[PDB]
């Protein structure tokens, strides 16, 4: 058993987590009291020390006088579900007839969300990242018109086999869910759950999947998190001939139950590749606007 | 009561004289694994004092042209004493850290370092220029280890993130005026309960100067930045033969 | 907890680092007038924060040459904002007031300021010279406005009062070797419960170096002075079109 | 009547003269109280700011 | 709260703003004599304020090159004021005293003093350098009075005992970066109750700059040493006519 001083009184084992804060709630913003004139020595709120790392703490009432205002404006619509719940495109998938990227009629899209700056750019606010989500499929040519063209939605998780042709054995979906709609309907709407392996899902991964050598040939393995690899969207024209139509597929995600983890700042550069914070080294532009001079507007 | 600090742990011990507070990254103590969030079977080690002590590392020279410098952790520490040798003979990994910053000049010296600590701090290419090329950056760059890497373009820190947001993270300012060290406290910042000691590094710390080191001719021109850590409640799992990296 | 202060008082706020204490004028600090000193009869407008608040007038710069330099109150603040508004529309006038003035110097610099405040600090003239000639200092002279004037015999004051018993009067010590600030808080000083905020000046401040000015070539040249401040407790009464001498 | 904060809690109209000392009798000098020689640390009474 | 202190005795008082604390003799405080320790019959004199006060007795200053200086006790009062006549006319002496050594500089300059006081400290002869020859330090060396004397050879203090361990005596050290002052209390320390004044050194203060004084050309080259000490509850007894030595 345990006879030593060292052991009997060690701390390891101790696994609770001490938090020196406290959530606290507020639904409203902070009131603001009234204050007066204040001359006195030796306290001082106005003189503060960023060199802490700590955000200053001055109050309005400690620097000027001011009012009492009760504030009842709410903070409801700055939360995590309130900033993220809004669909937005996340891929596009292209079903021409005559073409060189997917001429056979289907199309297999593995899902990233960072195909697009307006998504990338909210998602990419956190390093990690644990919702739900609810895809959106809109489907038409690219003249925006509507045709009776009946079209199959596959969800292909990593380890599934990938369809290969229109009339692949994979289709049978006898496992993998699958949704059967027509363009004349409205756009094919589904749930998915959170289906990463880790209790989150994180957008920057600083690290390598696979030891060994990372030379040239094993160098796209830097920054791509398996993680992640939530598996690839596989989508047909339901029929052994050829479409009589083109199809533009533009699918929209909506995140949900959102919970986030560790902020990060915001991207401020054009964004050049998928899963690849690149940036162009030679047109590094200002994060802002910028003035001929410092002393005027 | 607030410029005078001691950092005692393991047989390390570091003091300060002008310190300007600790920071506690995102308000969290380095903790061990709980029963409900471990998901590896085998009874973790847990060696304390032979791994949780301060290492310096490495002194790094400022300079009024300086840019910047980062250090990936804990791969700085990978091949450093007990605690290198068991990160590689053991699989898993989960720790936290104490990093202590030392940057100390005169009175009559000026200058301004931002230390700040991001986790999963991703190094991007610059792209070819143009940003038409798909770089990646090399082995050297992307696990500086303990020599750190310095910033090429600290503005967006390499990674297309401007460093004026850098303070939403732990940070410390060094400001010679006042204060010649900066203590952060990271705790374990990670998605999983553990993780590779040697592939995934968990956090970068980055030591960039914002306001250019400044002193007329005749005072001391050498201006060492010294990075001293210690990694806190330091667990391994996973044994099997050495890897080295 | 002596050193460091800050005075905030309507919508402006003053700190200092190397502050001196505080003097407040007789040991009394500002208060409206009593109800059983009053005479007027018309309700007296208080217009609160938009007069009581800290002003920054002008600056003085601060040589090893230089004799010192005078402010007449409320003269200085006569033509200034809301409060030179209120007091050119309005007869009457009550109010204290508390004067910070700043100088500033580096660690290798040296000198004393005498700053105090003389009530009713009546400025005669030469006489020219001899004494023969009964003359009286011009309006530009007995009313400076916010330039101030700078005294041409700052050993009588420029009224044959020597500068020797001036600390009588309420005064703090500018002494660069110290402190940077003098802060003074000046009730209303008067025979009358009211009294034209431009025909009678109810005192004024003196800002005269005692140990001149010194320092070694090289550094920096310019020391300024400047005042700065802030009425209290200000009535206002007999409203009518306004006046502005 | 008043029903914002800043004019209930408004100290606007007090009147009283705060002074910080008040006069107290002294008919004859002020006598003089033994002392001995006093060796201390940290207090230093000769030591002012003029 | 422990670098400021003012020591008051008799009619003198001396303040110090950059003090190091005190250190008392031994950790005992100066006493009278108790009746079961004297040996004396007579009544002794206590003259108490007349003799127990601050004498400042003479200022060395200290170089680059300066081996060291010391005093014996209570020779250099032998000839100083009441205490010294009282110690002329009295053949038996007993006194504490209370060693307060002023050396002040600026920030720029650097150097160590050792002050410590050596109870009977007897000071040898250099035997002729080889040893073969059988010397006495004169009498102007022995005794030096108020002058002190500069050390011939401070590492064995001219006696054959090693500096680096004096600190067991009681000791402080003016290090010009952070003290100017060195106070040290020391009571009567002697075999018997009492004795000659002087005939009898009870104790030797030595003054050795152990680090060397150190300051770039241009700063003020004199940097002087004074002694300041009071002697505590001095009582004599054995009264006869004078006796010069
Ligand atoms: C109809 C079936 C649709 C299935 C939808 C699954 C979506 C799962 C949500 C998260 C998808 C991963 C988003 C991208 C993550 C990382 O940024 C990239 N993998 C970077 O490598």
């Amino acid at each position: 058993g345990d006879r030593v001083a060292d052991v009997i009184e060690s701390s390891i084992g101790d696994s609770v987590s001490r938090a020196l804060t406290r959530a606290l709630p507020a639904p409203t913003g902070q009131d603001t009291q009234v204050s007066s004139h204040r001359l006195d020595t030796g306290k001082v709120p106005a003189l503060q020390a960023a060199e802490i790392g700590a955000s200053s703490n001055a109050s309005d009432e400690s620097m000027i006088e001011t009012r009492c205002v009760l504030n009842s404006h709410s903070t409801a619509e700055t939360t995590l579900d309130s900033f993220f719940s809004r669909a937005g495109l996340v891929g596009e998938i292209d079903l021409p007839l005559e073409g060189t990227t997917n001429p056979n009629g289907y199309a297999n899209w593995d899902i990233d969300i960072t195909g697009y700056a307006q998504m990338r750019r909210k998602v990419e606010l956190f390093t990690y990242m644990r919702f739900d989500a609810e895809f959106t499929f809109v489907a038409c040519t690219p003249t925006g018109q509507v045709v009776p063209q009946l079209l199959q939605y596959m969800f292909v998780p990593p380890g599934a086999p990938k369809p290969d042709s229109r009339e692949s054995l994979a289709w049978q979906t006898a496992t993998n869910p699958s949704v059967f709609v027509k363009l004349s309907d409205p756009p094919a709407q589904v749930s998915v759950p959170f289906m990463s392996p880790a209790s989150a899902y994180q957008w920057f991964y600083d690290g390598y999947p696979t030891f060994g050598e990372h030379k040239q040939e094993k160098d796209l393995e830097y920054g791509a998190c398996p993680n992640n690899m939530m598996g690839t969207f596989s989508v047909r024209t339901v029929g052994t001939s050829k479409s009589k139509y083109p199809l533009v597929i533009r699918i929209y995600m909506r995140m949900k139950h959102v919970r986030a983890w560790i902020p990060r700042p915001m991207r401020n550069q054009n964004y050049l590749f998928k899963a690849n914070p690149n940036y162009a080294g030679n047109f590094i532009k200002p994060t802002g606007a910028s003035r001929t001079a410092i002393t005027t507007l | 009561s607030d410029r005078v600090a001691q950092l005692t742990i393991g047989n390390s011990t570091i003091t300060t004289q002008e310190a300007a507070n600790i920071i506690v990254g995102y308000g969290e103590w380095p903790s061990y694994c709980s029963d409900s969030d471990a998901t590896a079977v085998d009874k973790p080690t847990r060696p304390d004092v032979s791994v949780n002590r301060f290492y310096t590392l490495d002194t790094k020279l400022w300079e009024k042209s300086s840019k910047g410098w980062y250090w990936k952790f804990p791969d700085v520490l990978t091949e450093t004493g007990v605690f290198g040798q068991n990160a590689q003979f053991h699989y898993l990994y989960r720790s936290g850290f104490c990093i202590h910053v030392q940057c100390n000049a005169s009175k009559f010296h000026q200058g301004a370092l931002l230390v700040a600590v991001l986790p999963e701090y991703v190094i991007g290419s610059v792209a070819g220029g143009t940003g038409t090329e798909d770089t990646h950056p090399p082995y050297k760059q992307t696990q500086p280890g303990a020599d750190g890497f310095e910033l090429q373009h600290p503005y967006v820190l390499d990674a297309g993130i401007p460093i004026s947001q850098l303070t939403v993270c732990p940070h410390q300012w060094i400001n010679l005026r006042t204060n010649n060290c900066a203590t952060i406290i990271v705790p374990y910042i990670n998605a999983l309960p553990f993780d590779s000691a040697l592939n995934h590094c968990n956090f970068g710390l980055l030591v960039v100067p914002i306001s250019p080191l400044d002193y007329d001719q005749g005072a001391t021109p050498v201006i060492p930045i010294t990075i001293t850590l210690a990694p806190m409640c330091s667990e391994f799992a996973g044994l099997r033969q050495a890897v080295t990296q």
